[PDB]
């Protein structure tokens, strides 16, 4: 009887350790997964960021026009 | 009601009942940080959110974050030519007054508003006086000078 | 009979581990 | 003893069990820290795009120079006397 | 051959290269404007959470063989010139002085649809023949095209 014993207290000894070791992985999982949210956000920000030096650029061309319209209306003028 | 944070920066809260329209989020913001609506872009769930479409919409109940991304580009880009003729751009909105263009000048270029001094389309402008009050278009330039 | 000292519920002393937790008699 | 026995058994069937959640923990932990290699990378694109968005403002900025510059020397030659 | 490394964009698009144990890195870059055509001002190359600059080398920077490097595409290159058709349509275009017309014609057909045979580009009065590089023709930077087309 008294000899399975010995290694039933080990068993749940090992229970207490393994436990530990899942507490610390998952705890530690948790400071990660903080990190891991922002993830989402920034690939919009790019995405935000881009479609914006797209706008600019748009705000360029149409300016640079104004500017082509006008040195041909001073291209005329040069009697 | 529902949290806010600034790209890890500022944390912020609301009251909106959620049945709240997404502009009207947008400016119960620019009265709590006074940036314009336009210059925010509003994220959940790795998606952004549209005008039209509502808090309601997307499913967003109490003590629910929303990550804030601030924009680069303003609706209505104005300009400033100088003396020198170094240039400058502005963003800003048909309301704002002119007491509060002179500041952002300041923001840039570390000059006052006392001193500062702005002229358009051969008219002196003076201030409380928004820019739809001097038919201000969008890229207009204003010519500017010290005292 | 002992009580898991994660969720206190009175378990059997027979298991090893909860009825509740999956947690180990000495933590 | 009958039920020494059977809690002996009873015990290393959950010795196992809880070894292959915490081998799916760290196979997990594992994928989540390729996960987090990204954000460096993103941090940067961002970055990236910002500091262009700005280069191409800095254009936009200096053409408006080249505009009055324009308007103006058609102000000048549109009253040729 | 003494070493390789590997090479990616931020999808599942890997690339492979062969350099030495010190290589400046506008050199990588180039060895990119030579397996995939990105010029070297349109890249920037990201190891640990640093960007990478022009002067510097590999060994530098500890780089040990077969490590990845992740691979940034800029959104602008050094030059922009514009493109005038004669639809009522200006757009524009991304360069280096050294690019040949051939290749800026191929750059209008990506955007506009219509071959570099039944094209020609003008500029400030004067006909544009091909081979000669944009610096060969003295074209600024912000400086405009007009453009018209041919037949065959
Ligand atoms: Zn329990």
């Amino acid at each position: 009887l008294e000899d399975l014993k010995q290694q039933l207290q080990q068993a749940e000894e090992a229970l207490v350790a393994k436990q530990e070791v899942i507490d610390k992985l998952k705890e530690e999982a948790e400071q990660h997964k903080i990190v891991m949210e922002t993830v989402p956000v920034l690939k919009a920000q790019a995405d935000i960021y881009k479609a914006d030096f797209q706008a600019e650029r748009q705000a360029r061309e149409k300016l640079a026009e104004k500017k082509e319209l006008l040195q041909e209306q001073l291209e005329q003028l040069q009697r | 009601q529902i949290f806010v944070k600034t790209l890890t920066g500022k944390t912020i809260t609301l009251e909106v009942e959620p049945s709240d329209t997404i502009e009207n989020v947008k400016a119960k913001i620019q009265d709590k940080e006074g940036i314009p609506p336009d210059q925010q872009r509003l994220i959940f769930a790795g998606k952004q959110l549209e005008d039209g479409r509502t808090l309601s919409d997307y499913n967003i109940q109490k003590e629910s974050t929303l990550h804030l991304v601030l924009r680069l580009r303003g609706g209505m880009q104005i300009f400033v030519k100088t003396l020198t003729g170094k240039t400058i751009t502005l963003e800003v909105e048909p309301s704002d007054t002119i007491e509060n263009v002179k500041a952002k000048i300041q923001d840039k270029e570390g000059i006052p508003p006392d001193q500062q001094r702005l002229i358009f389309a051969g008219k002196q402008l003076e201030d409380g006086r928004t820019l739809s009050d001097y038919n201000i278009q969008k890229e207009s330039t204003l010519h500017l000078v010290l005292r | 009979r002992w009580a898991c000292q994660s969720c206190t519920f009175e378990n059997e002393a027979a298991a090893v581990l909860c009825s509740i937790c999956e947690r180990p008699r000495l933590a």
